[PDB]
This record gives structure tokens, C-alpha cells and sequence, in this order.
């Protein structure tokens, strides 16, 4: 039950992605805007659907609360296989199944914090395994778990 | 559910691991 001031301010960064314009509330069409930037095509009633499940009143966009009170309790979730494969996806946008440096120095860029190419090719080399120069699945299920 | 609410922890779980990521890199 207990939330340490780290955890929220972790979840907030997480908000702050999808509220592209920083005006405290995720809208519709920022959701859309972002998934598309994270290479997924969810149609419109997809988008309304997530908005819709988040949104705890009835005005149609999602706040930080609101957030925030979905990610809590996401956290007391024990489903941690589907999460992970869900990051999985976010990376391998080609649909491949082997997340290269650019896939990661791609969703990089977008997420915020910043890594340096030398710091993108060191997270692909300790999680490559195998040593194929990428990370598919299995390899990126061991890195997130770690 | 799952669905909608495993599309917003994922990037969570990504911001996470970047961000624990850079702390030990830089770690004193
Ligand atoms: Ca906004
Ligand atoms: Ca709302
Ligand atoms: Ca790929
Ligand atoms: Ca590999």
C-alpha cells in the first residue's frame, strides 16, 4: 500500500510522456500521437477505450490521479510475464523479434532520459546472451528481470 | 484491462530500467 515519494515521482515521468504538452492532462489524441511514436497503430475506438478505462470521472481525459491511481495498483499485479512482453513490443517495432541498437537508441529518444550510443551499445552487449549483436526474447525477458 | 493498462506500465517498466541503468553506471 505504502508509495515512497521515488515511486511517485517515477510514475509522474511516466505521465509526463503521454501529456505531450505538459498541460496535466492525457488526451485522446496525445495517446494516439505517442503510440504511433512508439510504432504501434491502435485504431480510435481502441484509443477511447484506454482513455475511457483510466478516466475515473467522466470528463474525458486522464489526470495525474488518475493515473497514478491505475499504476499503483498495476504494481500489486502479478502478471509480470504480460508486462514484459508488452515492453518487448515497444522496442520491436518491426515486428522481428530481436531488439537492435537502433530499436533501443529509438525508443530512447522518445521516453526522456538520455543514453549515449557508447551507453546504447553497452545495454544491447549485456544482454546479449548469445552474442548475435541483438536481444530477442528470451534474452530481454532475463535483462527486465534482473 | 490489461490490455489498456499494460500499453502505460510498459513504459513505466522501460523508464525504470534506463533509469536504474544510468544511476549504477554513475554510481560514486
Ligand atoms: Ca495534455
Ligand atoms: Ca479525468
Ligand atoms: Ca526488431
Ligand atoms: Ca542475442
Amino acid at each position: 500500500d505504502q508509495l515512497t515519494e521515488e515511486q511517485i515521482a517515477e510514475f509522474k515521468e511516466a505521465f509526463s510522456l503521454f501529456d505531450k504538452d505538459g498541460d496535466g492532462t492525457i488526451t485522446t489524441k496525445e495517446l494516439g500521437t505517442v503510440m504511433r511514436s512508439l510504432g504501434q497503430n491502435p485504431t480510435e475506438a481502441e484509443l477511447q477505450d484506454m482513455i475511457i478505462e483510466v478516466d475515473a470521472d467522466g470528463n474525458g481525459t486522464i489526470d495525474f490521479p488518475e493515473f497514478l491511481t491505475m499504476m499503483a495498483r498495476k504494481m500489486k499485479d502479478t502478471d509480470s510475464e504480460e508486462e514484459i512482453r508488452e515492453a518487448f513490443r515497444v522496442f520491436d517495432k518491426d515486428g522481428n523479434g530481436y531488439i537492435s541498437a537502433a530499436e533501443l537508441r529509438h525508443v530512447m529518444t522518445n521516453l526522456g532520459e538520455k543514453l549515449t550510443d557508447e551507453e546504447v551499445d553497452e545495454m544491447i552487449r549485456e544482454a546479449d546472451i548469445d552474442g548475435d549483436g541483438q536481444v530477442n526474447y528470451e534474452e530481454f525477458v532475463q535483462m527486465m528481470t534482473a | 484491462d490489461e490490455v489498456t493498462v499494460g500499453k502505460f506500465y510498459a513504459t513505466f517498466l522501460i523508464q525504470e530500467y534506463f533509469r536504474k541503468f544510468k544511476k549504477r553506471k554513475e554510481q560514486g
